């Protein structure tokens, strides 16, 4: 029954949490079996600022082998969620190197929300210990915000689909961006 | 009152297809009336609507064969290969996937994958008909040579 419909597309590295984020938002349930995405689309509703909006959620492949398929999802997009995972510095590095040039090409004036996924792993002792063996550490909020500025993002958010922390807020911000001309 | 048979229906569709019409495949080959009759089985045929970019629903006859799905329109009482958004009206079944349209239970996305991919948004008459079409397309893709 929403009288407003908008289109959202999610992109970012393989395994960075895109599908889980979309399914937690649209079904309120974390999908426990990981199946790499080729193409999917979902529907979800949101109320933000007293405004009821229906979102079409276009799920895309993070794998480079499906690069030629991804542009099928980009037409007539109202907002992009561009994701990385907080436990993977590499996925943040691919934001300016891969995702941003692609999105700016196919969706030049579409607002981008830069989203750090898997925030639950930032303070996970095991995660920190394993990353340190590799001379890595979880992405810091300041690093995410700096990257958002570097890519001209509409906004920056962090969330955990696993715990639901920040999920509603990611989609509130995305909806606000989707509603702008 | 001879009972419907898929092989006879295919012959009938071919007979009603304009001899001058051809339909492009994504690889640049074309398909013609004669190809319908060349060692191909018909799995399913029926009316669909092909939703164009302009948002217009274009009536087509969809014809699911052994290795391709054909989208046909009507003209002067004959079939012609469909002309919608300059997209190939002959879809190879190899590497074709099908998906529900989340906000429209009557519709389905057909996504083909060499010379690039293509997406088609097709409307059936009902959710039940969508399921029948998706099931038949998936089975045809499975047994496609
Ligand atoms: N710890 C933690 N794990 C998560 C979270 N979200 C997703 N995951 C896990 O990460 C893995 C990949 O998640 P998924 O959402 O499927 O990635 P994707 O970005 O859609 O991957 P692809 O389809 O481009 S290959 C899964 O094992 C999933 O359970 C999260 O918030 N916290
Ligand atoms: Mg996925």
């Amino acid at each position: 029954m929403a009288a407003i419909r908008k289109k959202l597309v999610i992109v970012g590295d393989g395994a960075c949490g895109k599908t889980c984020l979309l399914i937690v938002f649209s079904k309120d349930q974390f999908p426990e079996v990981y199946v790499p995405t080729v193409f999917e689309n979902y529907v979800a509703d949101i109320e933000v600022d007293g405004k009821q909006v229906e979102l079409a959620l276009w799920d895309t492949a993070g794998q480079e082998d499906y690069d030629r398929l991804r542009p099928l999802s980009y037409p007539d997009t109202d907002v992009i969620l561009m994701c990385f995972s907080i436990d993977s510095p590499d996925s943040l590095e691919n934001i300016p190197e891969k995702w941003t040039p692609e999105v700016k090409h196919f969706c030049p004036n579409v607002p981008i929300i830069l989203v750090g996924n898997k925030k639950d792993l930032r303070n996970d002792e095991h995660t920190r210990r394993e990353l340190a063996k590799m001379k890595q550490e979880p992405v810091k909020p300041e690093e995410g915000r700096d990257m958002a500025n570097r890519i001209g993002a509409f906004g920056y958010m962090e969330c955990s689909a696993k715990t639901k922390d920040g999920v509603r807020e990611v989609f509130e911000m995305a909806t606000r961006a989707a509603l702008q001309a | 009152a001879i009972h419907y048979e898929k092989d006879q229906r295919l012959k009938e569709i071919a007979a009603k297809t304009d001899q001058k019409s051809s339909g492009k495949l994504k690889n640049g080959l074309t398909f013609r009336k004669e190809d319908m009759l060349q060692q191909r089985q018909l799995h399913l045929e029926g009316a669909l609507c092909w939703k164009s970019t302009s948002g217009r629903l274009k009536d087509v006859l969809a014809v699911l064969l052994t290795d391709v799905l054909l989208l046909l329109q009507e003209k002067d009482q004959k079939y012609v290969f469909a002309s919608v958004d300059s997209k190939p009206p002959v879809i190879s079944l190899q590497k074709l996937i099908v998906r529900e349209v989340a906000n429209e239970e009557k519709a389905m996305f057909l996504i083909s994958a060499m010379q690039g991919p293509e997406m088609y948004e097709m409307y059936t008459s009902s959710k039940e008909d969508r399921n029948i079409w998706m099931a038949h397309i998936r089975r045809a893709v499975e047994s496609c040579p």
